[PDB]
């Protein structure tokens, strides 16, 4: 089940 | 097609508990664009025990031409060999740029998790990941 909203904890690496 | 709206594609990193650095998946082309599986281990100085996998999409870094964008939707799963219905995924929404040219997850699992056998992810020092990419058209990229 898919529940987790959508960019929680993302972000670009940083390289 | 190299202009499809979407694809699906997995990137399998063999000697997986090895790893000291960014690892990268030959390009797969949605949307005309280029697009990468990017894993690298990932620590912080103020978490040293808490290594994770970093699991990142990256579009069209060979280029750097600050002229296109692309923003698209994707899934990014860690494939759990033993059990498919206990795979691991974390939807992204990210405008791609030059500046931002990779999205993801710094932390998307700890290192430890991955890497222990009981838990379904490594097989034979491999682990598969696997991104969904719905991509928008690009612009900047045609005259």
């Amino acid at each position: 089940s898919v529940w987790i909203p959508v960019n929680e904890g993302a972000s670009t690496s940083g390289m | 097609t190299s202009w499809r709206s979407e694809a699906t594609f997995q990137f399998t990193v063999e000697r997986f508990s090895r790893l000291s650095e960014s690892v990268l998946s030959p390009p797969c082309f949605v949307r005309n664009l280029p697009w990468k599986i990017m894993v690298m281990p990932r620590f912080y100085p103020d978490r040293p025990h808490q290594k994770s996998v970093g699991f990142f999409l990256q579009c069209n870094a060979e280029s750097d031409s600050t002229s296109w964008s692309c923003h698209a939707q994707a899934v990014l799963k860690i494939i759990n060999y033993r059990d498919d219905e206990k795979s691991f995924s974390r939807r992204i929404s990210h405008l791609f740029f030059h500046k931002e040219n990779d999205w993801g997850f710094s932390n998307f699992m700890a290192w430890s998790e991955v890497t222990d056998p009981e838990k379904g992810f490594i097989d034979d020092d491999k682990v598969t990941f696997e991104v969904f990419v719905q991509a928008d058209a690009p612009h900047g990229v045609a005259w």
